[PDB]
RNA sequence: CCCCACUAUGCUUAGCCCUAAACCUCAACAGUUAAUCAACAAAACUGCUCGCCAGAACACUACGAGCCACAGCUUAAAACUCAAAGGACCUGGCGGUGCUUCAUAUCCCUCUAGAGGAGCCUGUUCUGUAAUCGAUAAACCCCGAUCAACCUCACCACCUCUUGCUCAGCCUAUAUACCGCCAUCUUCAGCAAACCCUGAUGAAGGCUACAAAGUAAGCGCAAGUACCCACGUAAAGACGUUAGGUCAAGGUGUAGCCCAUGAGGUGGCAAGAAAUGGGCUACAUUUUCUACCCCAGAAAAACGAUAGCCCUUAUGAAACUUAAGGGUCGAAGGUGGAUUUAGCAGUAAACUGAGAGUAGAGUGCUUAGUUGAACAGGGCCCUGAAGCGCGUACACACCGCCCGUCACCCUCCUCAGAGGAGACAAGUCGUAACAUGGUAAGUGUACUGGAAAGUGCACUUGGACGAACC
């Protein structure tokens, strides 16, 4: 019946696991934060030639 | 060109003199400080720009740095780096690259100049770009063990980067006090804060708690003291004009906490700046604006 | 903002500025001494290093407040707060010696324990996959529990039901409800999780 | 290349092929 | 279009039919890579041969002819009509366009207060009157007006004057001729003359920082300045967009009136069937009255009008109609639907003054001040913004273009009268095509349907699938 009283261990874990979601959106982020800006930079530097020079 | 500017900086000798003639003051002796305020007095102009208004300088300060030419009669560029177009810069990067190279076969007082004092040093327009380059060698070289013979060149590009305790005064009997000011919003108020003391506080000659009824006023005028943990032992004698009931509390309390800095040590002192009780509060009540409701407030669009 | 952005919000604990500087690392250190050559805000006037100063207690004053009556909010709060105390008290000396023992008279702590009842545990949010918004069940973060539990406590004071019913009266056996763990806002709460689970079939509907 | 001829032709062979049909 | 059922049909046999975007839209054979080559595409050519082509549409058509074909296929014209049709690109807009990243009171959720419900004030639209004008999506709607009893006044009725206050006059038309001052994106940051280069010297384009053709004066931003800081608010905000507003601030070109469209005088309209916009008042208990300005006492079905009626007073020559005060009455209403407004902090909200203009007149406007909050974390359906791309039959630029039926008139052709084509040309019903054209488009064929067209089978890209892994 919804009572909180005989749930604690569920809800507990529930709010916990939210909070770990949290910080995993987080690190995950920053860490994200190989990149495709910098593949570009590479082939930039040696870029394709379809023509004559 | 430099014809021109030797005949302002001859007018210019001439117009000191002429001016110090006119104040009386002895040329000899008559500085540029005061050329500049005898032109104040002589045209005295209101304008808010500092620049828009009449100045006597000398001909070095009044005119931009002119670049030299760069080629003789001969059309020989004189630097070997003329032809990149921006060879001061060119020249300072490629010496601070030698000297990369000699280290590595060897091996909160100041800043990193900004673009624009770079540019003034080599007279030459720069980019983002190239001043981040220099800044990020310059970085480098001062890594790499800079030495005396090297840190003596980085300090070129370098540029150097607590509340203030009243004195303690001492009344006709003898008492010491401290006194001091603050405002809050359009409420002033003025705080003598004496050395010893039961506590009591009199402000406009009235008792605090008759002052301001208010329980958070209350408080306000307690968290000075409180913080430091001296209540009771100080007496003080307020004078606070304007603004409302909650601006005049907060115009105590910021008075009674400089006042009492003089009074508690300096560790006390530093720990109510990081508090914030030495901070003027800056927010002021903002102007109404012509064509809306309030300072922010739009007048409900009709789509 | 008046403030640049350099300013940096005051700390207010006389114990974080007596701790000892030997038990202090070397972060916390570096910290004291960076915020040594800082720029900080001016302290505001909602608080204070009064022992007695409650947050929680100043936040839900704020929310219950009407057009910047401080005075008149406060005063509500704190005749709600002894009516609290006052009831407890009776209860507490009309009741047997046994029972007293689990009887509490801390005002704030029947505040606090009210409050906590209330939090709603998971909410329902809107969430959009394909273009159609569903209102999917949704963990909460801890801010937003305690502000829908310090709002439904006020908005139910609010409500009209209760007619020449003074606001202290009401919010105190509103208190004492939620405290007991029943009444209407305990009775909302219980609602929206209900709603949650009936609608439990769209978690997946979420991506974060 | 758009499609403009072959939109042409087609209606001319539609509607050739409802008169058919009609008589 | 989506879902279900089922048939011809797809299958086997024997005949017919002989059409496809039957396209690799690139003929067969032999040869070359040298001095290139409109554009794009799948580089440019040489020799030889066959077939084919000669403006568009009429036309995968009519006739003639042939055929196991009988609503068919192959070959295939002409008359009337037009100055174009067309192929490839560049720029711009547009996309119910792709990916990525954002919006910081902002597009959605989230916080606060509101509107949308009642009365009133007021603007507008409508109705009415003899009775102005202008704005009238954003960017109008307490707007021109920091203001209408007479005046203001440009309106209507009547009367009056004619070198007229003016070396006349005209609030007469033209903001789609203008100056003047402005809204608008803009809550932007780009605009750029003068050069240089790239494209075969086409319209056009010009970036990579471990840098690859850009340099740029100037303008804007920025900087500087007012306010209380270096924060914030102001101010500022270029080139242009909407032929955006104003010929009624004034002037001003063009046109128009001159015994009146000019001038003067008296009076008079400026109301509400009703809708709608903004604001004020409330719906109360965090309330109402009293004292005080925050330690009170009462009220509490009463709360609630600034509405109505009566009286007085202020200004004025004129007051039922303007304002203030008082008396009288205590009305609708009980926190309001979808929808929608503002706000990121001394802000929202509440409260208190002052000023502009008037003789007097606003709940309006400008502005000083007091108290003084909650959320500020997630996302991309929609709005939008940027970047990089894709498509493009649009170029008056999607409020675009354009198809077909039906009826609207002439030319020509076939025809026993009726059909067909074209042109002219405004309509009616849809939105089939051009954007992923909102179901990708189309070829052949079959059935079906006002109508474009829909569907079935195969075929084409003259569509895409975002082009390392995810
Ligand atoms: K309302
Ligand atoms: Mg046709
Ligand atoms: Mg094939
Ligand atoms: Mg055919
Ligand atoms: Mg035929
Ligand atoms: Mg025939
Ligand atoms: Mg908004
Ligand atoms: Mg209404
Ligand atoms: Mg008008
Ligand atoms: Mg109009
Ligand atoms: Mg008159
Ligand atoms: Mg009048
Ligand atoms: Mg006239
Ligand atoms: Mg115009
Ligand atoms: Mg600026
Ligand atoms: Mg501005
Ligand atoms: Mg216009
Ligand atoms: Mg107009
Ligand atoms: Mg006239
Ligand atoms: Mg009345
Ligand atoms: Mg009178
Ligand atoms: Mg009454
Ligand atoms: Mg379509
Ligand atoms: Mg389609
Ligand atoms: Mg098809
Ligand atoms: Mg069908």
């Amino acid at each position: 019946e919804f009572r909180d009283d005989a749930c604690r261990k569920e809800i507990q874990g529930f709010l916990d696991c939210a909070a770990r979601a949290q910080e995993a959106r987080k690190m995950r982020s920053i860490q994200e934060t190989l990149l495709p800006n910098k593949l570009n930079k590479l082939l930039q530097r040696f870029p394709n030639k379809p023509y004559l020079s | 060109t430099e014809d021109f500017i030797k005949k302002q900086i001859e007018e210019f000798n001439i117009g000191k003199r002429h001016l110090a003639n006119m104040m009386g003051e002895d040329p000899e002796t008559f500085t540029q400080e005061d050329i500049d305020r005898a032109i104040a007095y002589l045209f005295p102009s209101g304008l808010f720009e500092k620049r828009a208004r009449p100045v006597m300088k000398h001909p070095e300060q009044i005119f931009p740095r002119q670049r030299a030419i760069q080629w003789g009669e001969d059309g020989r560029p004189f630097h070997y780096l003329f032809y990149t177009g921006k060879q001061s810069y060119y020249s300072l990067m490629h010496d601070v690259y030698g000297m990369l190279l000699n280290l590595e076969k060897h091996q909160i007082g100041s800043r990193w100049l900004i673009k624009e004092e770079l540019e003034e040093m080599l007279v030459e327009k720069l980019s983002d770009l190239d001043y981040m380059q220099f800044i990020r060698l310059l970085e480098k070289l001062l890594t790499s063990q800079c030495g005396a013979a090297e840190e003596e060149f980085v300090q070129r590009f370098r540029r150097s980067v607590k509340q203030l305790i009243e004195p303690v005064q001492y009344d006709e009997q003898g008492m010491a006090f401290s006194k001091s000011e603050g405002k809050r919003k359009t409420a002033k108020a003025e705080a003598i804060v004496y050395k010893h003391g039961s506590g009591r506080i009199k402000v406009n000659g009235i008792d605090y708690q008759l002052y301001f009824p208010i329980t958070q006023d209350r408080e306000q005028l307690m968290f000075p003291f409180h913080f430091v943990d001296r209540l009771g032992k100080h007496d003080v004698t307020c004078t606070v004009s304007g603004g409302g009931r909650s601006a005049q509390a907060g115009a105590i309390r910021l008075a009674m906490a400089k006042a009492l800095c003089s009074f508690v040590t300096e560790d006390e002192v530093e720990w109510m700046r990081q508090a914030g009780l030495l901070t003027t509060d800056p927010r002021v009540r903002e102007r109404k604006k012509p064509g809306q409701e309030g300072a922010r407030r739009k007048f409900t669009w009709k789509k | 903002s008046r403030y640049s952005p350099e300013f940096k919000d005051p700390l207010i604990d006389k114990e974080y500025y007596r701790k000892p500087v030997e038990e202090l690392t070397e972060e916390e250190k570096y910290v004291r001494e960076l915020k040594k050559t800082q720029l900080i805000k001016a302290a505001p006037a909602g608080k204070t290093s009064s022992v007695f100063e409650d947050p929680v207690i100043s936040k839900f004053t704020n929310m219950m407040m009407i057009g910047g009556n401080k005075v008149l909010a406060r005063s509500l709060m704190i005749q709600t707060l002894e009516a609290v105390k006052r009831k407890q008290f009776e209860k507490y000396h009309a009741a047997s010696a046994e029972e007293q023992a689990t009887i509490e008279r801390n005002p704030y702590t029947i505040f606090h324990q009210a409050l906590k009842n209330c939090e709603p545990m998971i909410g329902l949010v809107p969430i959009l996959k394909g273009g159609r918004f569903y209102q999917v069940p949704v963990p909460l973060p801890d801010r937003r529990r305690r502000f829908l539990a310090m709002k439904w406590m006020i908005t139910e004071c609010r409500d009209k039901k209760h007619q020449r019913t003074l606001m202290p009266e009401k919010l105190s056996h509103k208190l004492l409800e939620a405290f007991h763990n029943q009444g209407p806002v305990i009775k909302r709460k219980h609602d929206l999780h209900k709603m949650a689970e009936a609608n439990r079939a769209l978690a997946h509907y979420r991506w974060w | 290349k758009n499609v403009l001829k072959i939109r042409r032709r087609k209606m001319n062979h539609h509607k050739y092929r409802k008169l058919v049909k009609k008589t």
